[PDB]
Formats: C-alpha cells, structure tokens, sequence
C-alpha cells in the first residue's frame, strides 16, 4: 500500500557548470524537480534540504589526500597543481570547475542523509536524484564522478542492516561500487551493462567476486539495442532469485537514465515504462529502498524518466500529457510524458539471453 | 652469443605485455650482484692473478650500467619509472636500486651494439669469454635469483603517467 | 578392438578436418601422459563431442602477484595504502584493500558517427544550445532572488547599523561561488572591485547591481523568446526522422536483396549446408524442408493481387490477351494453389522463375501484414489511452498538436493503399510519400518505402512467366496431375499417393533438367498457410 | 550549415576589455628539431626533457647538436671500457628492442554487394553458414564459430587473435601463477608434434583395459 517517502532537493544543485560541451550537465535535476512540482506531487511527498557532507564523512572511504586535493582545487590555480591533477585523473574527462567540491558535498550529503533516515526506520523509501555517482574510485575521479556517493550510503546503511542489495541499471558498469565491495559478503553488486569497447571496459561474466565475497558479485554484459520486453524478461527472474537466496534487508537502486533510447552516448533502446518496470519490480518485494541518480545525457528524456519513476514510487499515476513548466519547450514537438523507442536492430538474440541467464542462475546457486 | 635467453621473453611479457612493473627497491642491486660475482669467482681458480682484470671488468659492467641505463634499455612503459628514479634519488647511486633483470638487457643490447667500436682481436676475445661465463653463472642460479612472482602492477594513474 | 577403430573412423568422418583430429589425439595423448584426470579428460573431450550424444556416451563408457576475472588484479603487498581517518570497524572489515580494476576506455569517445543518424546530431546540438541559455539565465535569476531577499532583510532595521551590516563570501547565499560566478559573467573583468564593494558597503551597492541585473535578465528573456521561436521548426524536422535508424540503409539493402541472384543464393546456401550435414552423417532425417514461410490472412492475398493487377493493367509493354492471361493466372490459379477456391496440402514442382515470383509474393504479403498489425495496434493503444486518461485523479491520489481521431486512425490503412497505388502511378513524389508514411506508421514504417520496386519486379516476373514456354508447360502439367488427383491432397492419403507423386517428380526432372528444380508445399492449419520449399 | 553557437556565445559574452617520434617510432607529445625533420618525445632525450626545462625558442636535436659542435670544433680493459662509455654517451635514447629471432613468429563473409560465398563453410556447432550471423574463424585452426554458439557466448568482437574452444591449450591457460615462457613452451610442444597415430591409438586401448596388468 501507500507508504511514507522522503525527497532531498537543494535548489542550487542545478546551477553548477561542468564546462562547454561536457555531457555531464547538472541542469537535469532542476527540470526534474520543476516537473514534479507542476504535477502536484509535493502534496503527498516531503521535500528536504540536504546538509553538505563534511570532509570527515568523505574520508570514511576516500583517501585524505584526494579530499584535500578536491577541496583545494579551483579553476584559477590550474598551474599550481598540475602534478596532482595528472596524478588524480582530473582533466579532459573529469574537469575542474567552479564549486566542484560544493557539488560533490551536496551529492554525497543527500544520499548519506537518506541512509541515516533509512537506518532510523523513519521511512522506508527516500529519493535523491543528484547522487548515485558510481565511477569514482578510492583515490581518483573517473566517468564524470568525483566522490563515490553510493559507497558512503552503503557504509552508513550497514550500521543496522545485515545484508543489502545494490542494483545498477545504468548502461555503464558500476566499477567503483563493485571494486569497493569486491571482497566482502555484506553486499552484492548486480550490474546490467553494455560490454565491448565501452567505458570503463570492465564487467565480464566471470568477474564473480573474490575472497569471502566470491560468488557475491554478478555482472550481466549486454549488446547494443536491448529493448523493453527483453529487459523485462531478464530482470524479474534474476532479481526474484537474487533476493530469494540472499534475503537482504535494504536495497539501493541506481536509476542510470543513459540506458534510454536516443541517448547522446548510449546504445540501448529502453522506454520510460520499461525503465520504471524495474522500480515496480524491486518495490513489490517490500524492503526499505534508496533510489539514486547517475547518468542520463539526453536531458529531456532524463527529466521524463526520473519524474515517472518518482511518481511510481508514490504509487501515483500521472496523465501522459505533460503539464506546463518553466522548461516546457524542451519536450517538443509532441510534449508527452512517455517516449517512443527507436527501431535499430537488437543484437541481444534470445539464445544469448538464455545462456547468460542460465550461467548466472548456476553461479547464484552456489550461495550458502 | 647469449644463453638461456627465454627469461628475456618473460621479462618482456611482464614489463610491456602484462603491464606488471618491477619493484624499485626489490633486492640485490646490480652493483651488489656484480660484487657477489666478483667474490664467487675469486674462489674458482687456485691462483687467479688475473683478478686485476676480473675486478676491472666487473667494475666495467658497473660503469656501463651507469650511463647507458634509461637511454635504450627500458621500454616505453618504463619511462615513468626512470623519471621517478631520477627525480627522487638523483644523488643516490643511479647504478643501484634497479634489480637484476635489467642487467641482462644490457648484455642483449651490447652483443649487437659492439659492432660500432673496432677493438683489437685479443681484447674482444677476452670480453666475449667474460660475457660467456658471466652469463653461464647467471643461467646456473637464475631460478634462485630471478623471480617473476613478486611483480606488482600499474594502477591507471601509472598508465596516465606512462602514456 | 574393432570398436575403437570404428570409433576413430567415425570421428574422422564427423570431424571433416585433419587438424581438429590432431587436436583430439593431442588431448588423448596428454591424458595418456597421466597429466589429466578422467573427469578432466572428459572436460577437455566435451568441446569436441558436445553435440553427438551417441559418440559422447560411447567414449564415456569406453573410459570407465595473482590475478582473477578479466580486469581485477593485485596491489603490491608492500604498498603504502592511502591512510584514511574515518575508518571504523566496518570500514576495515568490509572494504576491499587488495584488488583493483582499470577503466579500459574513456567516456565521450568516438561515438558521433558510430550508430547515430545524421538527424540526431542536430537535435543534440539544439539541446546544448538551449541548455547554455537555461543555465546562465537561471543563475542570474537565482542571484536576483538571493540579493532581493537580502535587500528585503536590510530594509527593515534602523539606519544606524546598516553601515555595520556586511556580506560574506557567499554573497548572502547558500553557495560560495554561484553569486560570484554570476557577477563575474555580468561584469567581465571589473567584477571583483564591485564584489569587494557589496561586501564592504552592501547598502549602497545592492540596488545598483540589482537594477543592472534586472535589465540584463529582461534582455536575455526576450532574446530567449526569439531563440525559442527559432528553435521550433527544427524538432519537427528531426524527431520522427531521428527515431528511424534503418531507412537509409534499408533502401539499399532491400533493393540489393531482391535481385534474382540473391534469391537463388539464399536457397543454394541452405542446400550446401544440408549437404555438408548429410556428408557428416549427423542425426537429421532426409525429408525436412529448406525454407518455411507463412501467410496468416486471405484478404491480404486479395489485396496484394489487386495491387499487382492495378499496376499491370496500366502498362504499355504487354498486350490485352496477355493482360487476360495475367488476370486468369493471378486471380484464379494462385488462389487454387492456396486452396482459396485441416491437414490438407498442395504440391507444385516449379522452375527458377516460379520460385522467384512466388517468393516475392510472400515478401509482399509479409510487408502488408506487418503494416496491418501496426495499424490495429495503434488503434488499440489509442482507444485504451482515452479509456485510461479519462478516469484519472492526477495528484488527488494521495502550444501543442491535435492527435487524429479514431475515425482517421481506422481510415489509415485504406489511405495507405491509395497512397502506394498513387506512388505506382508516380504522380506522388516519393519524398512526401515517405514523409506521410513515416508520420502515420512511426518506427514500424521502415519496411514500406521500397514497395514500388518490389511491385514492378513482380510484374516483370509475371510477364516472363507468361512469355516463357517452360512456365506454361509446368502449369498445365500441374493441372493434369491435379486432375489425376496425384498432386496435393489429404495428409492421410500421402502414403496412398506417394507413388503417383514420385512419378510426378520424375516428369518434373525430365522436363526441366538443365535448370534447378524446386518443390513447393502448401499445408493449411488453423486458418494460416505455411510455405515449405526445398531444392532437388 | 547554420549553427547557432557563435551568435549565442557572442550574445552572452562578458564585457571584458580590449607525426611520429623518430626515437620510439610512436606518437604523442613530440618536439620537432628545427634543422632536421626528426622529432623526439619529451622522455626521448638525454637527459629527459621535462615540462619546465624547455628553453624559450627554437629546439635542436641531439644529432644536429653533434653535427653543429663538430663543425664548430673544425690485460687491462680500461681502454675498451672508456671506449664503451664514450659510445654510450654518443647514443640516442630511442628504445630497447628485442632480437627478432624471438619476438617474430575473407572467404567467410558476405560479398561486396552482399551475398553468401560459395562453397560455404559452416559453424562447427550448428553446420550453418554466415547468413544467420557473422562467423569468427580461429587463427590457429580453420574452424569457424558463431557469436552465441560458444560456452559462455561472447558479447563483443574479439579484436585480437581469438583462441577457439576446441583446442587443448585451455588446460594450460588455466594456471594463473606460472610464467609466460613455460606456457609458451608447452604450447609449442603441441605446435609441431603431429602424425603420431599409432602411438596414441595404442595408448588408448592400453588404458581402455578394465583390469590393469
Ligand atoms: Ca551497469
Ligand atoms: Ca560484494
Ligand atoms: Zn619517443
Ligand atoms: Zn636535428
Ligand atoms: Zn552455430
Ligand atoms: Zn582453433
């Protein structure tokens, strides 16, 4: 039934500028919130201001030298840090801009506050579309992500939860998150990702874990042009069995929206209804839940997807017609909530699906 | 004229194919290994008066490991290593720290590189003989000394630093 | 014993290759070297014999720094791990400290022309053009709001302390850089003296910057109105064309795949495939067809035949008696083959040309079938969309464009027929033809651009079919054989009429021997009819 | 090609106020000598050229330096070792190159117009041709395998030399701790040994016996 939920929005998260031509474009959250507000969803959901995460919270996972570099770096002093900038993968791929440390502060603070409230059992579901940056490593910035917020959220949740599930539905592989919990039995990293000459170039079938956490890390490589019903038929069984055998207490979802049709850097072909199918599937199991952001580069589609899955979290349905908003002219020329998929060829042929699914099932049967 | 070379294939694979670097201060620095060779070979002949040439050629191996290192001995993945060595302990013995496997590369090069210096017949003959028995002692105890198990790897930071 | 020799001969026969047999003997010799255990010996044998269950069972009865994964590899044992001050018991006991992976690629790589249409890069460019205005304007508006709030605050206490009021680095806001960024953008190089000014004496500096920002944001909003008007007329010219990723390729691939040589090679490949399998001696009966196709409507057959008649009736190159021949053929005999005039089958031994035309006919039927299903599906989704949207409380459960009415959506299909007919006349240029087709049938319309070429090719096949004596010979042989009752009939009576069918086969061989002969079979089930064709 | 970028950026402008290295034969950041077209990497110099070291102005190569300076100027092994040290000083920092004696040593596709080639060669697991899916031919044996026919199936094209799963060397590649050279010698031990039919068959019926002798 209907249950209480929390949303953390800091109105400034949209104001930061990654640089000209940078596909990481933080405006997306602001249009997401405006669309929610003009859908009349705020009457049933509580919106909160995230406290900026202290550097002491960040050093719980990251190296102190990395955090010192992040806090001390500015666009105006590029000369005085070039050695460290090369040393820390900050440059063309992950660039320095104004208030980057503030942006990372807010991103991690939202999800860590959600985790604190979740641990306290004050709600069973919280949303933070600013966070979910998963490509950040222990001491380096990669994949447009600087401070790996999800790992800090999970470390906070573990204080009261024995087992927790991390689900990645981004087109990329959650390399940092899995590498963090590569060798532990307290977390599973289920990642569905496109493989093959694609960033970050990790995430095979057999990257199945290590040490005590062996068999506790499942990956699903895919090919171009995965579609809606294929994703649906592959998601529900794998998830149902994973949370039958593991029986976790909390779940964390990274709703990477770069898996949608027509993305700037994606190859998948999912629709918004197909994307929200996953959130309905995971919620139906009735466990405390955390939803985070991440990728998504075709900005209008990102807004549409996040808005719809949020509305699904409230168990609320919304008219396919988009109500008026300050950024209405972005959704031309149809101005509709749901998007129609493209028609490129699906390389994920059914027997490939069956074989990968069977291997995953066999690998999961080994869990005690 | 080198023997039991396939160790060079392993060195090549671990350095520039497996992307697995070598320990900077691993053990048994090259000058130390040369001193060990000098000590061991001194107890071979009953009366090696020719120690005056034995030590001289061992020290010649030292001096040739002094300047030649870095120019045409390391691989493209090894530029950051040599840069860090030169920027961290320059006043320290540069013919030190670097372990044995880099030594064999010097002799592998010198066998063709000698072809531009016209030495006299007897001197080149003696040098050929000393290369030969140096390398046969190396082949004798290579398993004891050469070890590819302790070969660390390069995180992506070193990858950026290299190329 | 000779069982082993038979096993080796049959493994040589089923492997077709000497080198792989070398690999297999390598495996067994390695096992004989005692370096391989029986279970291991079988785990190396299985790749060889994983698809012949009988041989695998026979062989089984006969016998009676580290690195893991693909990207994870070790840190040095004597490596100075980066110290962390927030490490609790969980931080030590759960976190990885030995294994590392490497990002093999970089994002925003060479993907511009990898799989994207030329009409999508335009939309991406307009998206960026819109975003940069959105961000600069919204930063300016946020700064205006923040300084408005601070001014509303400042206008409320006694004047003797207003000169004592100061502003911090944040400019009174929550963010240290957002306001300063905005002022820098507004003022160019002269910004920081003004920043010092509003930090030092806010009371005399807030109104003047407020006024300048107000004028600037109104100017940018008007420019935004003009830019947004220009931005339209562009999403309309790209959205539907961006959703279609196959049309440009599909035109060429279908115009190349419909040549007669391609249609021949498609079945010769299957023939050689089954020949190689038969040489292998694998478990497969020697009666299974080569190509199976299906028609699931008769009205669609009438529609296709009507179309072909409509083209041929307006040709100059074929005379009136041949028009009558074509009409008789298409509208009487082809339905006769399909039994339009269960477990009932019809046989037909045909030459090269008959295979060509009748495969093209199957393709035309399949295209029209996909079109019909998509139209019906659109109608259903639109009806259920009204049904769902009419009863909707929106948030209570705690310009634009006019969509076509249901009448138009139902009228879509006959209109599409009129359109393709018109294209056959050629009075309608294919450009707005494909525009109209796409605008109706969305992403599924990619299949129907080249219908005119297919129809004209089928017409050439028909003209040649009437002109060539071998075809007419074939057809009247079929006629008298059906008169005898030999050709086609009940599935039960197959064993009864196999003899006369075999004689028909013999006649077909002696009639068309210097050319490739085809067998075609039409079996009817639950209203659908399944093509089966095979070579001889 | 009407781009909107220039106009929009000018409208938001702040006011302001008024091919390969000659040494390693590889690309990257290169400095080209102004007397000879040869170029060198920043780490292809004796000593290496760091970022802060480059002088303001023209750059000269080491070989051009030697030529310019020569034009301007116009049983003890101690002497051989001095000769060697002088030669090593003269040498250029190109690379260390392995001897060639150790480092050294189409039909299954649609036609140009697009067509199945004849005669056909088929996937080993299904005896089906290239029409259904692209065919991957092993670089060691002329076996063609599909994408989805292996176990486990591949997701993406193997860009390098693929290793077919019928070959035996997989049991040698299972080890994760042994050196490359041992693996290579084990591979080459089967790369020449052929035509041993009688011995292997004999061993097979030898092991076949239920009762050991
Ligand atoms: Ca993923
Ligand atoms: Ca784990
Ligand atoms: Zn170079
Ligand atoms: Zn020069
Ligand atoms: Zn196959
Ligand atoms: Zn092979």
């Amino acid at each position: 039934g209907k249950k209480k939920v929390c949303y953390y929005y800091d109105g400034d998260i949209g104001n930061y500028y990654y640089g000209q031509g940078h596909p990481m474009k933080p405006h997306r959250i602001r249009m997401t919130h405006n669309l929610l507000l003009n859908y009349g969803l705020y009457r049933k959901m509580e919106i909160y201001r995230p406290h900026k995460a202290t550097a002491e919270e960040m050093t719980k996972y990251h190296s102190d030298e990395y955090i010192k570099f992040l806090r001390s770096i500015r666009p105006d002093n590029m000369s005085e840090y070039s050695k460290q900038m090369q040393r820390f993968n900050v440059g063309e791929d992950c660039p320095v801009f104004d208030g980057l440390f503030e942006f990372c502060q807010l991103s991690t603070g939202g999800s860590v506050a959600g985790a604190v409230k979740l641990n306290r059992q004050q709600t069973d579901m919280a949303v933070n579309w600013a966070g979910g940056l998963h490509h950040a490593k222990k001491s380096e910035a990669s994949g447009f992500c600087y401070v790996n917020d999800i790992v800090l959220a999970i470390l906070e949740l573990l204080k009261y939860h024995q087992r927790v599930l991390y689900i990645d539905i981004d087109i990329h592989h959650g390399d940092g998150v899995e590498e963090a919990f590569y060798t532990t039995d307290r977390v599973m990293t289920v990642s569905f990702h496109k493989y093959g000459e694609y960033f970050p170039g990790t995430g095979d079938l057999r990257d199945i874990g290590a040490g005590k956490g062996k068999y506790y890390a499942v990956n699903f490589p895919m090919r171009d042009g995965i579609d809606d019903e294929s994703y649906g038929q592959i998601f529900k069984p794998i998830i149902s069995k994973v949370m039958e055998m593991y029986q976790p207490s909390a779940v964390v979802l990274q709703c990477g929206a770069d898996s949608l049709s027509g993305d700037r850097l994606g190859c998948f072909n999912l629709t918004v209804k197909g994307h929200a199918k996953c959130v309905e599937v995971v919620k139906t199991f009735n466990l405390p839940l955390l939803m985070l952001g991440g990728g998504g580069y075709t900005i209008r589609n990102v807004a549409r997807c996040w808005t719809y899955e949020t509305a699904v979290a409230l168990d609320c349905e919304i008219p396919n017609e988009l109500p008026y908003n300050d950024y209405f002219e972005y959704f031309g020329p149809d101005f509709k909530l749901h998007i129609s998929p493209s028609n490129m060829t699906n390389q994920n042929t059914p027997e490939y699906m069956e074989k990968i699914k069977q291997r995953l099932f066999e690998n999961l049967r080994m869990l005690p | 004229p080198e023997e039991l070379k396939p160790w060079l294939v392993d060195d090549w694979d671990l350095i520039t194919r497996q992307k697995q670097l070598f320990y900077l201060p691993a053990k048994k620095n090259v000058d130390s290994i040369l001193e060990d060779y000098a000590n061991y070979k001194k107890s071979r002949g009953n009366t090696d008066n020719k120690e005056y040439a034995v030590n001289e050629v061992v020290a010649g191996i030292k001096e040739y490991f002094n300047v030649m290192l870095g120019t045409q001995l390391l691989y493209k993945f090894e530029r950051p290593q040599y840069a860090e060595i030169l920027a961290d302990h320059p006043d320290a013995p540069m013919s030190q720290v670097y372990g044995a496997p880099h030594l064999l590369r010097l002799f592998v090069r010198i066998g063709a590189m000698l072809a531009y210096t016209p030495l006299d017949e007897k001197s080149l003959a003696l040098l050929l003989n000393y290369l030969h028995d140096f390398l046969k002692y190396l082949a004798k105890n290579s398993a004891t000394l050469f070890s590819a198990s302790d070969y660390e790897v390069a995180p992506p930071e070193y990858h950026r630093k290299a190329v | 014993t000779l069982q082993e020799f038979s096993f080796f001969d049959k493994v040589r026969r089923v492997l077709k290759s000497q080198e792989v047999y070398e690999n297999f003997l390598r495996c067994i010799a390695l096992f004989n070297q005692e370096l391989v255990s029986g279970s291991e010996l079988l785990q190396l044998v299985s790749p060889f014999l994983g698809k012949f269950p009988e041989l695998f069972a026979q062989f089984k009865s006969f016998l009676g720094c580290k690195r893991i994964g693909s990207s994870y590899r070790a840190l040095p044992k004597t490596y100075q791990q980066p110290k962390c001050s927030g490490r609790t018991a969980i931080c030590k006991e759960v976190l990885n400290d030995t294994w590392v992976s490497f990002p093999s690629w970089s994002e925003d790589s060479t993907f511009v022309s990898s799989k994207k249409t030329p009409y999508e890069e335009q939309l991406h460019r307009c998206e960026d053009e819109r975003f940069e205005l959105d961000v600069v304007l919204e930063t300016n508006l946020a700064t205006i709001r923040v300084l408005e709030s601070v001014q509303k605050k400042l206008s409320r206490m006694a004047p003797e302390d207003q000169e004592k009021f100061r502003l911090d680095d944040s400019l009174g806001g929550t963010s240290e850089v957002i306001q300063r960024r905005a002022i820098y953008r507004i003022y160019g190089d002269k910004a920081p003296e003004i920043i010092e000014s509003l930090k030092k004496n806010p009371v005399t500096a807030v109104p003047v910057v407020l006024k300048r920002l107000k004028a600037k944001e109104e100017e940018w909003r008007e420019a935004q109105q003009g830019f947004n008007k220009i931005w339209r007329e562009q999403y309309e010219k790209a959205y539907l064309k961006s959703l279609d990723h196959q049309a440009v390729n599909f035109k060429q691939n279908d115009t190349k795949a419909l040549r007669s040589k391609s249609l021949l090679n498609e079945i010769e490949s299957v023939y050689d495939e089954h020949q190689e399998q038969h040489s292998e001696g694998r478990s497969a009966p020697s009666s299974e067809p080569h190509l199976i196709f299906v028609y699931e409507d008769r009205q669609i057959l009438e529609d296709a035949a009507a179309l072909i008649s409509y083209y041929v009736k307006r040709q100059p190159a074929i005379q009136k008696e041949d028009q009558g021949t074509i009409h008789q053929l298409l509208h009487q005999f082809v339905p006769s083959l399909f039994f339009s005039q269960d477990d009932v089958y019809s046989l037909f031994f045909a030459n090269n040309n008959w295979y060509f035309f009748l495969r093209l006919h199957q393709t035309l039927c399949s295209r029209l079938l996909k079109i019909y299903r998509q139209a019906q599906k659109q109608l259903l989704e639109y009806r259920t969309e009204k049904e769902r949207e009419k009863l909707l409380c929106e948030g209570r459960r705690e310009l634009r464009l006019k969509q076509p009415s249901e009448v138009e959506l139902e009228e879509y299909y006959p209109a599409f027929l009129d359109m393709v007919r018109s294209l056959l006349e050629g009075s309608i240029d294919p450009t707005q033809y494909e525009d109209t087709l796409r605008e109706m049938f969305t992403i599924h319309a990619y299949v129907g651009f080249t219908m005119d070429k297919l129809v004209q090719n089928i017409a050439r096949q028909l003209h040649h079919l009437v002109s060539d004596d071998v075809c007419l010979k074939v057809v009247e042989l079929y006629l008298n054989e059906k008169k005898r009752g030999a050709a086609g009939g009940n599935l039960s009576s197959r064993c009864v009429r196999a003899a006369r069918e075999t004689s028909y086969q013999w006649k077909a061989e002696r009639c068309m021997a210097d050319e490739n002969c085809f067998k075609v079979m039409f079996l009817q089930r639950k209203g659908q009819v399944i093509m089966t064709i095979e070579l001889l | 090609s009407g781009g909107l970028m220039e106009q929009i950026q000018a409208l938001l402008a702040p006011p302001k106020t008024d091919d390969s290295c000659d040494s390693c034969k590889e690309g990257g950041d290169l400095l080209c000598c102004d007397h000879c077209p040869a170029a060198f990497h920043l780490q292809c110099c004796n000593p290496p050229l760091s970022e802060e070291m480059l002088p303001p102005g023209e750059w000269m190569c080491h070989r051009c330096t030697v030529r310019r300076k020569k034009r301007e100027q116009k049983p003890q092994l101690r002497r051989p070792f001095e000769l060697l040290i002088a030669a090593a000083m003269e040498r250029n920092p190109t690379q260390f190159q392995l001897p060639n004696e150790l480092t050294c040593t189409t039909q299954h596709e649609l036609d140009h117009n697009g067509l199945v080639p004849l005669p056909v060669k088929v996937c080993f697991t299904c005896n089906r041709s290239c029409r259904v899916a692209p065919l991957i031919q092993c670089d060691y044996c002329p076996l063609l395998f599909h994408m989805d026919c292996l176990e486990p199936p591949l997701t993406a094209m193997p860009l390098g030399r693929w290793m077919c799963p019928n070959h035996i060397e997989h049991v040698v590649l299972n080890q994760k701790n042994m050196t490359l050279s041992n693996r290579c010698q084990v591979f080459d031990r089967f790369q020449d040994t052929v035509s041993q039919h009688v011995v292997k068959v004999d061993f097979l019926n030898r092991i076949h016996k239920k009762h050991p002798p």
